[PDB]
């Protein structure tokens, strides 16, 4: 039973790996957008924090 | 050298350039990266080196230099 | 779950080790009990003679 | 947490309007009484300019 949970751990590990690539790739683009947005839009116009 | 990874990734994760980071400063407050941004930075470091860093060790990277200290 | 599984495997190996010792003891006891059954039959035989 | 979450959006909308309002003026407001006294100064400027 526990060896199947180990193999479950392997499957979960590859799922985690996928999620991790998603996160890093997303931040790479967030960087660029928040670079360009500093032409006073982000101050309060686009950042409708409500 | 291999540190070019870290000193590259850091910038790519924080918007600063390679030379902007200073070893004396701290990510949490002296780089502008908040809790979420620092989590993203440490987790990107984890991804790049194909390794793992538990929570306890991961929390000890608040300073710039630490990012290489645990690596090398 | 990874560390739990690692710890549970270490515990599992320890319980498996003690049962290996009892399994050996059971084979030794089977040998002693075979001799014991023979001893009973030898005594029954001696009583008849 | 549920109470705070229900309360949050209203407070945030109110804060955005307040920041816009006070930034539109030269003086920065901090309390209800402060807003009232600013009302009075506004009236005085009305009745001088007129």
């Amino acid at each position: 039973e526990m060896e199947n949970v180990q193999k479950k751990l392997r499957k979960l590990e590859r799922d985690y790996y996928q999620i991790r690539e998603q996160v890093v790739s997303a931040k790479a683009g967030w960087c660029a957008v928040m670079r360009m947005v500093k032409d006073n839009g982000v101050e309060r116009r686009l950042h409708r924090r409500e | 050298t291999i540190e070019e990874r870290v000193k590259k990734i850091i910038g790519e994760q924080l918007g600063v350039k390679q030379e902007e980071v200073t070893n004396n400063a701290s990510f949490v407050e002296d780089l502008g990266a908040d809790s979420l941004d620092t989590v993203e930075l440490v987790m990107a470091l984890e991804e790049e080196f194909d390794t793992e860093i538990p929570d306890e060790e991961a929390e000890k990277i608040t300073t710039v230099q630490a990012a290489i200290d645990y690596i090398n | 779950s990874h560390k739990q599984l690692a710890t549970e495997q270490y515990r599992h190996v320890e319980m498996a080790r003690e049962l290996a010792e009892q399994s050996g003891a059971s084979s030794d006891l089977e040998t002693d009990h075979q001799a014991a059954s023979d001893h009973l039959n030898l005594v029954q035989t001696a009583m008849r003679q | 947490i549920q109470s705070l979450t229900a309360r949050a959006p209203v407070w945030l909308a109110a804060q955005d309007t307040l920041n816009q309002l006070c930034e539109q003026s030269g003086e920065t407001l901090a309390s209800s009484n402060d807003v009232t006294e600013y009302m009075q100064q506004l009236l005085e400027r009305e009745r001088e300019a007129t």
